[PDB]
């Protein structure tokens, strides 16, 4: 399996993967993802039980889910694997991510209504159904309520942290996990997040597919830092309330662990993945 | 110790705040006297879940942001 960069994505790639993802949504499938995702963004707190965000769990949380997602295109059309959004490269409305072949564009300034691309409301296609106000169509309002995307350098600074994550291993920790998600620093993936505007700003955010496309850089920015700091691991590493440690179970699936995700290679492998080195 | 209650009409909606599949808020927030799932984070900022990514200081001021990015659609609830 190899997840390749959107940008670099050709026109049968990309139709493979709309189909496939439309697919999932007219069988059912797609929106219990949405589901599940909503369901652990308003229940993991800062003071309580985290799994998903929030907690040294979000990489491998959103590394596995990602996984049942693609599992789920490949049961449709077996030559499909998530593409990445280098949000850092290509960082414009008029990147091809955007384009009616993809994903298509911003939302209509009236009421964020995306009006063209495979997923507007207009062709019958993507209803949103897992929502949490009468809206049914998509929308987006790109660099609407945040003005840019991170840059390569705030990027590298964060890859530069070497502690994967420290206590109180929630929104308010230094290193390297809090500052890839965001709630600390210059903020990198809960301001793409912002960005997006649309169901993409809310806790129902998989309800654009460019969700998973973010997801999967964030998760191509985790095998990258191993790669920088090939000394330091995932912590913590036992014992610790609340928090899922390297060998306890996540759920929902609650047959695996953050130690079985550490290594994406057993997965799938990037189109381009430097090596480690000085 | 929990924010004070507020009740205001904002661009035309009722937003009230009171102490009090989703966490066990201290705090509840309503739209129209529909319920807003609210969060607190670690630093005392807010969120909400219409706008999850983007923390605010106040539960009001999450409020304020439900309703800006609703544009006049009723909320549903959790
Ligand atoms: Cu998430
Ligand atoms: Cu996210
Ligand atoms: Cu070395």
């Amino acid at each position: 399996t190899v997840r390749k960069n959107q940008a670099t994505l050709t026109a049968d790639e990309k139709r493979r993967f709309v189909a496939a993802v439309l697919e999932l949504k007219r069988s059912g499938r797609y929106d219990e993802f949405v589901r599940t995702h909503n369901e652990f963004i308003m229940s993991d707190t800062d003071s309580g039980e985290r799994t998903g965000h929030r907690s040294p769990s979000f990489l491998p949380w959103h590394r596995r889910f990602l996984l049942d997602f693609e599992q789920a295109l490949q049961s449709v059309d077996s030559s499909v694997t998530l593409p990445y959004w280098d949000w850092s490269a290509d960082r414009t409305v008029r990147a091809s991510l955007w384009a009616p072949d993809f994903l298509g564009g911003t939302g209509r300034s009236t009421d964020g209504r995306v009006m063209d691309g495979p997923f507007a409301a207009s062709t019958g296609n993507w209803p949103i159904n897992v929502r949490v106000d009468s809206r049914t169509y998509l929308r987006r309002s790109l660099g609407g309520s945040v003005a840019e995307l991170p840059t390569r350098a705030e990027v590298e600074s964060v890859l530069a942290i070497s502690a994967y994550d420290l206590p109180p291993y929630n929104s308010a920790s230094e290193g390297f996990r809090n500052h890839l998600e965001g709630w600390r620093g210059v903020n990198l993936h809960n301001r793409v997040h912002v960005w997006v505007g649309g169901q993409m700003a809310t806790g129902v955010s998989p309800n654009d597919p460019v969700f998973w496309l973010h997801h999967a850089y964030v998760d191509k920015l985790w095998a990258e830092w191993q790669r920088r700091h090939p000394d330091s691991a995932y912590v913590p590493t036992g014992g610790t309330p609340d928090v899922v440690d390297l060998n306890e179970t996540m759920k929902p699936w609650n047959t695996v662990r953050p130690a079985d995700l550490l290594d994406h290679t057993a997965y799938y492998t990037f189109d381009a993945l430097e090596h480690h080195h000085h | 110790a929990a924010p004070e209650s507020f009740d205001e009409v904002y661009k035309g909606r009722r937003i009230q705040g009171r102490p009090a599949h989703e966490h066990g808020g201290g705090y509840e927030v309503f739209v129209d006297g529909v319920q807003l799932h609210v969060m607190r984070n670690a630093d005392g900022s807010w969120i909400s879940v219409v706008s999850h990514y983007d923390p605010v200081p106040t539960p009001r001021a999450a409020a304020r942001a439900a309703v800006d990015e609703l544009q006049g659609a009723p909320l549903l609830p959790f």
